[PDB]
């Protein structure tokens, strides 16, 4: 039930929480854009990010653990449940202007977290924290048991 | 490498008839992105007809063409198809397959260079070539203008080129007439008074439809 | 509701090299910045310029610029170039079906230039298919409006003419225009004279060129 955590190499995570298993990667590669996909401004809006209930309150609990204020921090992008392309809930944590304070805040909860937790963001560069739930296109191969079972 | 959409070539079919035409594509991942497909014919802008995601091979239709237009993709071939039933001459057209970016933002990013479609009981006919020549009492300027006659072929299109493609700057290619089911056009090109009739100067034909190559080499007349 | 339907206004529109010109685009509902460009080139090529109202694609030259909110949408062209000449689509991205306007297509303005005429009798290849078409070439000139008349023997004659014109020049933003009038053999061979006579703007006789069948 209580969600588990594991960290495959320096920027591939998981969570596994109840049936769901998730896909963390930090990475300087976003693939949304405020523009098209969703802004997430309270936790009721990560349903829209997830199709199943069930994998909400993972979320909803992660990011709390991460540090994130929904009062006060900027909001998570997510892509819309209703695309073919999957589930993919991001954390801008740049290590540049407008989320220098964030970013690190967010990656002292990945630190808490995982404990070999590894920082790749590049002063003056774009950071995310991306999360797809496995068995969505947007995980690809990455939640295969050749994986899965490296982790655990 | 780069992205490319390759559509197939251009098809006459009769009335009545059925006719499928496909959109191959390379350079990205043809599972995750829509494949569109748009509508053009002259004076009536641009009509979308649906889209298909290769990915799963979910179809959304533009309610205009449901029944006209079928779509399917071949994920193994990164292949998109559109096949058309019961045509009619208000489905003479090009089609232009476009796909979207990956996270389906409705803007196309990449379009292939389209497919003519005509539909017409008029039957395949190749051209004639006829060279066009100054009159034997014509006078000699600096430049001289030459050109060909491409006479009463069906359907379109035609490709004129000069010298093999080697005469290109000074080349007009004027749109072809329809008259009679038949279709004419002509084609001029200019060249310095010095190089013609020193240096020979030939166009080329080609017909696709009917199979047909010409090279027609421009004497003067005696 | 219905479908949202893309005006353009314009359909057609000239500017001299390095005018602004601005393109307008309504659509009849609310689309929320879901509006996207396209080119397309006299070679029927089509090219993404703009989305989302006024975001560049790699590669689109700072010229292009759009601008627009809610129903009313521009694009505008600075410092027009040479190779902008195309026609441009605006397209609503809000929700489907999609639908485009219907075009706008963009012409350049230069100085005038009369047509250089030439003339060709048929070749004895087309003698022998029965057929006798003589050619007229308008080539380079501007602006567009032309008038052609054949004469044969003095007489004015329209029946057999077919006129086509080519799209502007890329290069030099001139129009030509190709003027066949097709007799059969037969009637080619009652005649003497085939005349092309072209009434343009830059001069106030017609340019005349000729043909006589006896050589
Ligand atoms: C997660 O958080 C991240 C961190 O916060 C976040 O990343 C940050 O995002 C912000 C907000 O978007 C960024 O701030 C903006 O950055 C924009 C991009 O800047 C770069 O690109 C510019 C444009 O480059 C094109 O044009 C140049 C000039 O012609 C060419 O030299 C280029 O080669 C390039 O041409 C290419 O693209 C063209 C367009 O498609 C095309 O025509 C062409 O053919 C070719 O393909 C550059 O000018 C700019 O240069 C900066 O840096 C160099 C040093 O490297 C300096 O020398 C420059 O002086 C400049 O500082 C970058 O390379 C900027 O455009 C943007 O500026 C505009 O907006 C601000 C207000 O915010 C204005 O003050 C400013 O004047 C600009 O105004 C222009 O745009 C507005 C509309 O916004 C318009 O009204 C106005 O009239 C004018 O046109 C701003 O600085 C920030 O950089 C990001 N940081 C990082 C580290 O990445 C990230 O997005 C978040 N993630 C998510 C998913 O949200
Ligand atoms: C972690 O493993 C995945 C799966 O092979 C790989 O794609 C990724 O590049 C790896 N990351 C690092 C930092 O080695
Ligand atoms: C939700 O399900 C639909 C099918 O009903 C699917 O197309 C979509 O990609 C799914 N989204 C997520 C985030 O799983
Ligand atoms: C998600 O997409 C649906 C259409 O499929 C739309 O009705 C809904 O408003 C979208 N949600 C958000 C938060 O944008």
């Amino acid at each position: 039930e209580l969600p588990s955590l594991c960290m495959l190499n320096n920027s591939f995570y998981y969570m596994k929480g109840g049936a769901n298993i998730f896909l963390i990667r930090v990475s300087d590669v976003s693939v949304l854009m405020k523009e098209y996909d969703v802004s997430v401004y309270e936790p009721e809006d990560l349903g829209n990010c997830l199709n199943k209930s069930d994998s909400s309150w993972a979320i909803h609990w992660f990011s709390i653990a991460l540090g994130h204020d929904w009062l006060m921090d900027p909001p998570m992008l997510c892509r819309n449940k209703t695309k073919k392309e999957g589930s993919n809930i991001q954390f801008n944590i740049s290590k540049a202007d407008e989320s220098r304070v964030y970013g690190k805040k967010i990656r002292n909860g990945m630190r808490h977290l995982f404990r070999g937790f590894y920082d790749p963001c590049e002063e003056g560069k774009v950071c995310y924290v991306t999360i797809n739930q496995c068995g969505d296109p947007s995980s690809f191969e990455y939640c295969g048991t050749n994986y899965l079972s490296k982790c655990q | 490498g780069q992205v490319q959409l390759q559509q197939s070539g251009a098809e006459l079919v009769k009335p009545g008839a059925s006719v499928k035409i496909s959109c191959k594509a390379s350079g990205y991942a043809f599972g995750s992105h829509w494949m569109n497909w748009v509508k053009q014919r002259p004076g009536k802008g641009l009509e979308w007809i649906g889209q298909i995601y290769p990915g799963d091979g979910d179809t959304n239709y533009n309610g205009k063409f449901k029944g006209k237009a079928t779509l399917t993709a071949d994920k193994s071939s990164s292949t998109a198809y559109m096949q058309f039933s019961s045509l009619t001459s208000e489905d003479s057209a090009v089609y232009f397959c476009a796909r979207d970016d990956y996270g389906t933002r409705y803007y196309f990013d990449y379009w292939g260079q389209g497919t003519t479609l005509t539909v017409s009981s008029a039957t395949t006919k190749g051209p004639s070539v006829y060279p066009l020549a100054p009159g034997s009492a014509a006078q000699t300027n600096s430049m001289v203008t030459l050109g060909c006659l491409v006479k009463g072929y069906f359907p379109e299109p035609v490709t004129v080129t000069w010298n093999s493609g080697s005469l290109s700057s000074g080349v007009h290619t004027f749109p072809a007439v329809l008259q009679s089911d038949l279709y004419t056009l002509s084609s001029s090109v200019t060249v310095p008074s010095s190089t013609w009739p020193s240096q020979t100067v030939t166009c080329n034909v080609a017909h696709p439809a009917s199979s047909t190559k010409v090279d027609k080499k421009i004497v003067p007349r005696d | 509701t219905g479908d949202i339907q893309m005006t353009q206004t314009t359909s057609s529109l000239s500017a001299s090299l390095g005018d602004r010109v601005s393109i307008s685009c309504r659509a009849s509902q609310d689309i929320n910045n879901y509006l996207n460009w396209y080119q397309q080139k006299p070679d029927g090529t089509v090219k993404l310029l703009i989305h989302y109202t006024s975001r560049l694609r790699s590669g689109v030259p700072s010229r292009f610029s759009g601008s627009g909110f809610g129903t009313d949408y521009s694009l505008t062209i600075t410092n027009l170039e040479q190779e902008d000449i195309a026609t441009y689509f605006c397209q609503q991205g809000k929700t489907l079906p999609l639908t485009f306007g219907a075009g706008t297509k963009l012409e350049i303005k230069r100085t005038d230039a009369a047509p250089t005429v030439s003339i060709f009798p048929p070749s004895s290849e087309q003698l022998t298919s029965g057929g006798a078409s003589v050619v007229c070439f308008l080539n380079n000139f501007y602006p567009k409006d032309i008038n052609v008349k054949w004469k044969i023997d003095g007489s004015e004659r329209q029946n057999g003419v077919l006129n086509s014109w080519t799209d502007q020049d890329s290069k030099d933003s001139t129009y030509s225009m190709s003027s066949t009038l097709t007799l059969t053999k037969d009637e080619y061979e009652r005649h003497n004279s085939y005349t092309c006579e072209a009434t343009h703007k830059t001069s106030t006789s017609p340019i005349v060129k000729s043909f006589n069948r006896n050589e």
